């Protein structure tokens, strides 16, 4: 049971959404045309929780793709293993978006949004118990913004009482694409401290520096981009799709990650990051592992850990090794670092095991945990969305579609609300 | 220009420049799109990048999937946008009036005139052509072999004239049996389903609704007669509490007391089920069908099986709309106030599995005022012919029931219309004496396609149609198979009032904007 | 349990009884199926030691599907009904089959 | 020197292509169904 | 590679006679763009937008908006029209046209050594004369009429594309801005952003576009069951959830009985119960929230007969507040009779184009009204949205100012013989620019016969002669044919806010541009 | 764009490099605390003091 | 134009109401100055909410906003009548004002 | 910013105008001095100036030393 | 109203009778010149009444 | 996405640019021999 069904909604959603399902069919041993490649029941039994089994073996992965351009999802189509999906999983959008919050909501949505649903309903006649729903979208694009909005609250008039599990590619504060950036990225969050549980941040821009100084990459692009995103995202789901002694699915990872339902902005990230030459001649010992993912080198955002405070951390190994050290290693940092953990929870870093080995690495940790690292980001963007809505720059773009003056009023005072509900335990 | 002095990498189009761009642009629309208008139009293969074959010549799917970039495009693509959403039929006659009414206005505003003086005589135009409207529209009192006519009529220009026969009697009888005692019909009710099993020509009318999902067990009977409608809204899948909370037992004999305890309010919805199956005097077959919307966990699909209950899940928003009438029960949110008055009834309900896909029919309603039109198409691009042929005809069989007055058919209306501008011409006493020539002009584009369609000649068949209409009284048209000019009342083609007149509004309006646009440019860069 | 799943230990009687509990608990349940005479057991999911203990004590073949596909033909083939909770005493949704 | 045809009345494609007439779309479609025939032509039978 | 020993790097230093003369340059080039934008006889500018859509209209606010530019006292100008956009309606392109001449006849003065300090001190004593001159030549308005009121807006759209349907759009913005006219405490307030919500649907004609006596919203009912059609409904307003969720703590409960766990999802159930019974306690018939309804919620509102709608929007909300009198309430446990919005008149479920439209519409007194647009396209839907809050906001101007001015060149022309005469008694070096604002406020006469193509020496000859006399004062350019005519017999009157405050931002940014004698540029900021 | 006349305000924004610059613009920021107008005479002197 | 910059004797916020319903012009105002957010009770980090009755769950979440609107409620009876906060108001506290004018 | 024509000045001249031209001029003189400052009196020295290709040429005569600066300031030539 | 924004203002205070400016112009950028031309001569009015 | 402004009736060019009108043609060589006169004013007379 507990079955997961994937929404993949964007022009940045679909390009993680290709390579987040490469892991998948890789570490499973999953077939694209076969049946199957397994082994034991470390991967035999929980290809039912992401995949629906069809007549004769073949294997239908349960992801939705929605996307508000036939060029993008193209790619998906016929190309990177493209080709293993539902034909009815691949609704795509004759009307770009163009980089706009009100165009994706009140024009593309009144007409799109009806048959997206249609396409939840058919996924879920597969899923005997379902779980939840994950969305990987991004707050700098239309139709991550757009259809990612107004998706999540059409879902919860089906399904109000399942959890959700949001993935959101947070805006870079170095470079800039356009200068309604903080108008989608201000607008999108807005209605996603509603009646969510769960939204992580990752940055793409923050991770180029990451490939040049610590991969040993000199030229990087969005093919090189992905592929640690997607390391990432396999750390997250590894409990959920591996067995194990520490068990813990989505249902149990909504509890024990947040203290209050509202701050459930985290800071994911993995450990080691090795290059292609410099791989093999490292050793990975399990207090080597544990030790990165509290530094700065390990942030998939750009955020800076080393003048925050977390809430809860937890961790998820892969590979036979003796789980014991880990507990062990963080309680001695928590006395002599009190003031960047928790005061009054005697085991802040969780712990979380598989028997199944990565793609490339041999061990490997993921890190998933929130502190006050989202609150000095979202200052950035209320002071961006502050000095052009001062101006009323661009409004006309927002308000031409549905949008009014008070529209931006209520979306500004809720989000320096969320500023002032993370300044408390600062 | 002025605009190149301030940003550099902005485009610009001056006066007499601009006109050029917005004619020509509607010149490549109307050479296009002219070779579909009527019966005798010809499909259009539009494939994508991804390379699905989307095989269709309506007006409003050939101009969202061309591949044109271009701002005159995109404004004709718009009006042609609402007609096919409000209406229905009228998209292709759209766009060939707004290409005549600027092709015949620039043969005056080249020579010499301004194009403020076209667009006076464009409003005095549209003035007589609405009033000679509604002296042409005949009422018949809404006659179900009308309407036959009237859908004839819309489902020819999309198909090959052999599924025309078989779509019609879907097409109006299912528009018949939804509303009654002049209440605006809800387009809702009809389902559309698409299906794979025989062939084109054998798309039927279900009397009542065909869910795209089956039986969730395989203990469940297949075939149900004389069954009840339970149409439920609740969950019947393990949820747990909003607050997190979790569980904490002592041994492992207290363990399996919180499971069985645990399904005890899920338990308690099933028990409300199968104990209504026992008030209905259960000592007969008498089926149970629960269509029920929200998922249902295998537990309690196996708890229903045993009492010999058919469940399915995971059904849509509109199935507790179309059902609900259909079967004449109350959709339930709740089961607290369950009684035999909720419940509904059909004659047969069965199943069908068409490649591991199964299909849920239920018939043999009494007064449904809910039907489904079942298209079996063979290929996945002929289920885009009839789809989009059906919900063609569907709007065009649901305006003449609202409006009270049908409007005649092929060049029964543009003929007679052209004609009565040019007694008109000298009324308007002034220099727009040329805009009503020129309105006049492209109204008669209607019977120049369909006569260039068909394969006659252009000019030695508007010279028929007018001479049997100047010497005549009875409103002539176009034949598509001899030539001759006939009437068009006569011989059964008819058309909608609503799409006539807003093709005289929304063509003439977006026409007299892009005649006085002279500054098209390209800046916020 | 379906929810989270704790084991709650107040003294020193109830961390010392569970893990003799748990396998009284699970002996029971084998050997519910052994009385009603039945030689195999095909399950979907998983099957932890203590299943194999008393499957082997019992001598009771046990077949692993991991398929679901699968195990719904085989309840074609020997005539049976595939049971979503742990094992009851069967009345009459046994398989049958000859060899 | 030499000179070039440019666009006519409606080349608005940004790469596309676009097919008329019966040499054009017609004929090419005949062709084209004409190669998948001979091409199992030779794995029809029980030879 | 040694660095090079520089001095504010990377930045750019220009003075003298090239910014000077080069703000005028900039300025000129932006009153180019819109001249054939003033007149009636004006023409649509289609522009591009970099979202992908399209602008086509002839406001002048609406076309500098598009338009990105690089220079920097280019970017001054654009914020001039935005400034005159937000004061009054159709106060916009005549501003870019009179800063352009202001500016083009000081660039005369600045080649023949004059300091830019003495033009604009006769900037500003020419702009404390020019205010003075349109209150001579006002006239009070009657506002109670009906009749002279549609003569005011009319005057307004002649300029926009809705001057075919002048019939009908005139009606629409007079019932627009008398609907919205609320006063509760002593202040008087007119509204029409928040309040007159301006609604375009694609589809049907323009002639069946009307003010709805009432407001509207794109959204359907929440179960079939509830009614569509409902005669005089008691419309209770809602913002929070009707819904079970977590509260804002670290509740956690611990289960150890078998009863434990179905207590609490009764309880959730019976939580839901008790706020809906007490939202019936005062029989209402609709149920308007802002947040979501659970199905648990639903099942009781559908056995008592309420129409409940789901996901209704803030600000349609503080709307339908004031169209049906209701109290948006964040507390179903503390309605009041207060808070039920009676009064309300027929409520109607209608569909438009296959999606579902909630009415609410025949109240007695509304308070806010919305406007139903139906046209072709979204394309003129936005054009006839454009001109109708260029048409409410003129009716906003006299209610509050009931003085108007007589326009069409006529005004420009009473005040340009007014500082003629007042200049006779300077005798000074400031005299002489003094004499420049009188002649560059014949730009605005000057428009008005190059946009229908008559001529410009012919008639400014006979219009400047018709102001010697103090008699007619009057007399100004008709747009329509290209003749004289005074502007008693057309009814071409704008009103005194319109015309004040063009004057003002006019004179203002040659204030601005006229000190500006450098320019950086090249530097960073954080 | 920031149109501005007073001496603190442009020596503030503009970029500078040389270490005796840097003198005169922190020269100007004092100006405004201290006494609040008077910050562009004293640029003028403290740069002809030095000339 | 600049001549008609206002010289408001008093002070000039520059805020607005928020929500739609209150009365925007106060005579004879009595202005309560308070730093606090008008929120919903949260808990610290040090307390949790533990409970093991399930009858006493909907009491505990019925505490949260008495206590809330009991703040509301003795700094509205003496008279007050203009509310500035450099906090945060919910939509739950913004009835009270609405109600009592 | 400012200057963005259709067509150009004369290709893509600069030129400088007014006092700040004047003072250009001044100061481009008191540089072209120092080359024959430390070159008076009894007491002053010489100077050596190397080419391109590497020919030595010690002087302390003013025609001899400000011919090998190569000098391409317009004021300076004078 | 202060041109398409919401404004709150408080009249005399009753207790101390303070003062506040509100400044009218025709762009942004006369706005940020009008408010620091009006910080510096509010320094000059502030020094003459002290010294 | 983003259209653009092509062609319409003579745009037959190589890279050539072309001016017509006063706004265009008229009023842009005022302005160029206008910086013309203002270079030599300077230069002009016996001082
Ligand atoms: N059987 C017929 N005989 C003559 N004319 C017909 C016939 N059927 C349709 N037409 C004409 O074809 C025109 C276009 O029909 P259709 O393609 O359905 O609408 P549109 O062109 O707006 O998409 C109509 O104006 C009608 O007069
Ligand atoms: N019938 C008419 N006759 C003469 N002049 C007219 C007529 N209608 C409008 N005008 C003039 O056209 C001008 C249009 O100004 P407009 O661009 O609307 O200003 P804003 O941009 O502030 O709205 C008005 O100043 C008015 O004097
Ligand atoms: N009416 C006037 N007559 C003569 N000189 C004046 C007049 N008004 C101002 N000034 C001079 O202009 C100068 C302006 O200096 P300013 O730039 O304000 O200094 P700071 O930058 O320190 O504020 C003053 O030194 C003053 O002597
Ligand atoms: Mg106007």
């Amino acid at each position: 049971m507990r079955e997961i069904v994937h929404i993949q909604a964007g022009q940045c959603g679909n390009q993680i959404g290709a390579k987040f399902w490469e892991v998948i069919s890789d570490e499973h041993g999953i077939d694209p045309t076969g049946t199957y490649h397994g082994d034991s029941d470390l991967q035999l039994d929980r290809i039912s929780v992401y995949y629906n089994e069809a007549t004769g073996g073949k294997y239908v992965p349960r992801a939705i793709l929605v996307d508000l351009e036939p060029g993008t999802m193209d790619s998906v189509r016929s190309g990177p293993f493209g080709q293993i999906f539902r034909p009815d999983n691949f609704v795509f959008g004759q009307s770009g978006a163009g980089n706009n919050w009100a165009k994706g909501h009140y024009t593309e949505g009144a007409e799109l949004v009806d048959s997206v649903l249609d396409v939840v309903r058919k996924e879920a006649e597969s899923c005997d118990c379902l779980q939840g729903f994950q969305l990987t979208h991004s707050l700098g694009g239309g139709t991550g913004s757009g259809m990612g909005t107004l998706l999540i609250s059409k879902i919860r008039e089906e399904y109000p009482d399942r959890i959700m599990n949001t993935f959101s590619v947070v805006p870079s504060p170095k470079v800039s694409d356009t200068v309604v950036e903080p108008y989608n990225a201000t607008l999108s969050v807005h209605q996603l401290v509603e009646n969510t549980d769960e939204t992580y941040c990752i940055d793409n821009e923050a991770l180029y520096d990451i490939c040049f100084r610590t991969l040993k990459l000199t030229t990087p692009t969005y093919g090189d981009l992905n592929h640690l995103v997607s390391a990432t995202m396999s750390g997250v789901t590894t409990c959920l799709r591996f067995p194990g002694q520490l068990n813990a699915d989505l249902r149990k990872l909504a509890v024990n990650m947040v203290p209050f339902p509202r701050l459930h902005f985290f800071m994911p990230g993995f450990a080691p990051l090795t290059s292609r030459g410099s791989q093999q001649y490292r050793a990975l010992t399990v207090p080597e592992l544990t030790q990165q993912v509290f530094d700065a080198k390990n942030m998939m955002a750009a955020c800076d850990p080393r003048h925050g405070r977390y809430l809860t951390v937890a961790a998820v190994f892969r590979g036979r090794m003796s789980m014991k050290e880990v507990d062990e290693q963080m309680l001695n940092v928590q006395n002599k670092n009190s003031s960047y953990f928790v005061e009054w929870i005697p085991n802040n870093v969780k712990t979380a095991v598989c028997d199944i080995p990565p793609r490339g690495l041999k061990m490997a940790v993921t890190f998933i945990g929130n502190s006050t690292a989202i609150q000095e980001l979202f200052k950035r963007i209320s002071e961006q969305f502050t000095a052009m809505f001062r101006r009323k720059a661009f409004l006309h773009w927002y308000t031409g579609e549905g949008m009014d003056e008070m529209e931006f009023t209520e979306a500004e005072s809720n989000m320096n609300d969320l500023v002032s509900e993370y300044q408390q335990y600062q | 220009a002025a605009v190149k002095t301030l940003n550099p990498k902005a485009e610009v189009a001056r006066a007499q420049a601009a006109l050029a761009v917005n004619i020509s642009a509607a010149r490549g629309l109307q050479d296009v799109l002219r070779t579909n208008l009527g019966p005798k139009g010809t499909m259009k293969m539009l494939v994508s990048g991804a390379g699905d074959i989307k095989l269709t010549k309506d007006g409003n799917v050939l101009l969202h999937e061309m591949q044109i970039q271009h701002p005159t495009a995109s404004l004709i693509a718009k009006v042609a946008t609402a007609q096919d959403d409000i209406t229905g039929d009228g998209t292709t006659s759209n766009v060939l009036i707004i290409g005549e009414l600027l092709k015949q206005a620039d043969l005056y505003i080249s020579e010499g005139l301004h194009p403020r003086i076209i667009t006076e005589g464009f409003e005095a135009a549209k003035e007589k052509a609405l009033q000679f409207l509604e002296e042409v529209k005949v009422s018949r009192e809404m006659d179900r072999e009308t309407l036959i006519d009237v859908a004839r009529t819309s489902l020819r220009t999309k198909v090959h004239a052999e599924l025309a026969d078989v779509l019609t009697e879907a097409v109006v009888d299912s528009i018949l049996a939804i509303k009654k005692q002049d209440e605006p019909i809800d387009l809702f009710m009809i389902e559309i389903m698409e299906m794979k099993h025989k062939s084109e020509t054998d798309t039927s009318l279900i009397r009542g609704l065909v869910l795209d999902h089956g039986a969730r067990h395989p203990d469940m009977k297949k075939r149900v007669e004389d069954a009840y409608i339970l149409t439920c809204n609740v969950s019947l899948e393990y949820e747990k509490t909003e607050v997190n909370s979790g569980f904490f037992y002592k041994s492992a004999e207290e363990r399996e007391k919180l499971v069985k305890a645990e399904r005890k309010f899920i338990e308690d919805r099933v028990k409300k089920i199968i104990e209504l199956k026992r008030k209905v005097c259960g000592d007969s077959d008498k089926g149970f069908v629960v269509i029920n919307q929200k998922g249902i966990d295998p537990f309690s699909l196996d708890a229903l099986s045993k009492e010999g209950i058919v469940a399915l899940r995971r059904a849509k928003r509109r199935n507790m709309e179309r059902l609900t009438l259909a079967c004449g029960g109350v959709a339930l949110n709740s089961f607290d106030d369950l009684s035999p008055d909720c419940l509904g009834h059909a004659g047969l309900v069965y199943e069908y599995t068409l490649g591991e896909e199964k299909f849920t029919f239920i018939e043999k309603c009494n007064n449904p005022r809910s039907v489904t039109l079942l298209i079996k198409g063979p290929n996945k691009h002929t289920l885009t012919q009839i789809k989009d042929a059906v919900r063609d005809g569907l709007r065009a069989v649901k305006n003449a029931i609202d409006d009270g007055c049908v409007v005649p058919g092929a060049g029964a209306v543009e003929v007679a219309m052209a004609e009565a501008l040019i007694k008109h011409k000298p009324s308007v006493k002034g220099r727009a004496q040329l805009g009503v020539q020129a309105f006049a002009d492209a109204l008669l584009i209607i019977p120049k396609v369909l006569a260039q369609n068909s394969g006659f000649d252009l000019q030695e068949t508007l010279v028929k149609i007018q001479a049997e209409h100047s010497e005549s009284g009875q409103l002539v048209g176009v034949d598509l198979n001899t030539g001759e000019p006939m009437v068009a009342a006569e011989v059964g083609v008819w058309d909608n009032y609503c799409v006539k007149k807003q093709l005289l509004h929304s063509c003439t309006v977006i026409a007299t904007n892009i005649l006085l646009v002279d500054e098209i440019m390209r800046a916020g860069m | 349990t379906e929810t989270k799943g704790t084991v709650l230990i107040k003294t020193a009687e109830e961390l010392m009884n569970f893990s003799k509990g748990e396998e009284n608990l699970m002996d029971a349940q084998v050997k519910a199926i052994a009385d009603t005479g039945a030689n195999v057991v095909v399950t979907g999911g998983k099957v932890a030691d203590m299943a194999l203990h008393y499957a082997n004590k019992y001598n009771i073949m046990l077949v692993r599907l991991n398929s679901k596909w699968d195990l719904r033909r085989l309840c074609k083939t020997v005539g049976a009904t595939a049971l979503p909770r742990l094992t009851p005493p069967v009345l009459e949704e046994m398989g049958h089959c000859d060899s | 020197h030499v000179p070039k045809a440019p666009g006519f009345a409606q080349m608005l494609k940004e790469g596309a292509k676009h097919f008329s007439g019966l040499e054009e779309a017609v004929y090419r479609n005949i062709q084209a169904c004409k190669e998948l025939a001979q091409t199992t032509r030779t794995a029809y039978g029980p030879n | 590679h040694r660095p090079v020993l520089v001095l504010s790097q990377n930045t750019k230093r220009e003075s003298g006679r090239k910014v000077q003369s080069g703000n005028i340059n900039a300025a000129k080039t932006i009153a180019d763009i819109i001249r054939t934008c003033l007149g009636p006889k004006s023409m649509m500018k289609m522009l591009l937008d970099p979202m992908g859509g399209i602008v086509m209209t002839n406001d002048g606010n609406a076309i500098l908006r598009e338009i990105q530019v690089q220079h920097p006292a280019a970017k001054s100008m654009i914020e001039i029209s935005r400034t005159q956009d937000e004061e009054v309606g159709d106060g916009t392109t005549s501003v870019i046209i009179l800063a352009g001449e202001m500016l083009s006849v000081a660039e005369h003065f600045l080649e023949q050594q004059m300091h830019p300090t003495v033009v604009i001190s006769a900037y500003r004593k020419a702009l404390d004369d020019m205010i003075s001159t349109l209150k001579k030549i006002s006239i009070p308005v009657d506002i109670s009429d009906s009749d002279m009121m549609l003569n005011i807006i009319n005057s307004s759209i002649t300029t926009k594309a809705i001057s075919r349907w002048s019939s009908l759009a005139c009606n629409i913005a007079l019932d627009a801005v008398k609907m919205v006219q609320f006063e509760e405490n002593g202040r008087k307030e007119i509204d029409i952003k928040k309040y007159a919500r301006v609604e375009k649907i694609p589809g049907g004609i323009i002639e069946d576009s009307c003010v709805l006596r009432g407001v509207m919203i794109n959204k359907d009912v929440t179960h079939p069951r509830m009614r569509r059609y409902i005669k005089n409904p008691r419309i209770v307003l809602l913002d929070s959830s009707l819904e079970y969720k977590k509260g804002e703590s670290q509740t956690d409960i611990e289960i150890t009985r078998e009863e434990d766990f179905t207590r609490i999802l009764q309880m959730e159930e019976e939580y839901i119960q008790q706020l809906c019974e007490d939202i019936i306690q005062l029989k209402p018939d609709v149920v308007i929230t802002e947040k979501g309804i659970s199905d648990l919620a639903q099942h009781y509102l559908m056995r008592a007969n309420i129409t409940a709608i789901r996901r209704v929007r803030k600000t349609d909300n503080n709307r339908i507040a004031r169209a049906c009198g209701a109290r948006i309430v964040s507390r179903p446990e503390e309605l009041r009779e207060d808070d039920v919005g009676t009064g309300a008149g027929l409520l109607e479920i209608k569909k438009i184009g296959d999606e579902y439209f909630t009415f609410i519409t025949d109240c007695k007194d509304p308070k806010a009204c919305t406007i139903l647009l139906r046209g072709a396209s979204k394309e003129i839907l936005s054009e006839v949205e454009r001109n109708l809050q260029d048409a409410m906001q003129v009716c906003r101007n006299v209610l509050l100012d009931p003085q108007l001015v007589p326009g069409g060149g006529a005004s420009e022309m009473a005040v340009a013989h007014a500082l003629t005469e007042k200049s006779k008694a300077m005798t000074g070096v400031e005299q002489w620019p003094y004499r420049a604002v009188a002649q560059a406020l014949e730009v605005i006469p000057r428009t008005l016969i190059q946009n229908c193509g008559a001529s410009t020496i012919r008639l400014l000859t006979s219009l400047r002669a018709k102001h010697t006399q103090e008699n007619c004062e009057t007399w100004g350019v008709n747009g329509e044919t290209g003749t004289l005519v005074d502007m008693k017999e057309l009814g071409i009157w704008e009103p005194l806010a319109v015309k004040l405050q063009t004057y003002k931002t006019a004179v203002e940014t040659a204030v601005l541009l006229l000190r500006i004698d450098d320019i950086v540029s090249g530097h960073k900021k954080k | 764009v920031t149109i501005t006349n007073d001496g603190a305000t442009i020596l503030k924004l503009l970029e500078v490099e040389h270490p005796a610059a840097k003198v005169l613009c922190e020269l100007a920021d004092l100006q405004d605390k201290e006494v609040g107008d008077g910050t562009t005479s004293v640029v003028i002197i403290a740069a002809e003091l030095l000339k | 134009s600049q001549m008609e910059s206002m010289l408001i004797s008093g002070y000039a916020l520059n805020c607005v109401v928020g929500s739609q319903g209150m009365p925007k012009r106060i005579v004879n105002a009595k202005i309560a100055c308070l730093d606090f957010s008008l929120q919903k009770t949260k808990m610290k980090l040090g307390v949790q909410v533990v409970i093991t009755d399930p009858e006493k769950l909907d009491q505990i979440r019925q505490r949260e906003s008495d206590i809330t609107k009991e703040r509301i409620q003795k700094i509205l009876a003496t008279g007050a009548n203009v509310i500035l906060t450099t906090g945060g108001i919910d939509d739950m506290c913004l009835k009270y004002f609405v109600e009592a004018g | 910013m400012m200057p963005t024509p259709v067509i150009l000045l004369k290709e893509g001249t600069d030129s400088s105008q007014g006092i700040p031209q004047l003072v250009s001029n001044i100061s481009a003189c008191q540089v072209i001095a120092e080359a024959v400052r430390t070159t008076l009196g009894p007491r002053g020295m010489d100077k050596l100036i190397v080419d391109g290709r590497g020919k030595a040429t010690i002087s302390n005569d003013g025609a001899t030393i400000l011919k090998l600066l190569d000098v391409v300031h317009p004021a300076a030539k004078t | 109203r202060i041109c398409d924004d919401e404004l709150i203002l408080i009249k005399n205070t009753k207790a101390r009778t303070s003062a506040s400016i509100i400044l009218r112009g025709a762009n942004d950028f006369m706005c940020d010149e009008m408010e620091r031309s009006l910080h510096d001569a509010l320094c000059v009015v502030k020094r003459v009444l002290e010294s």
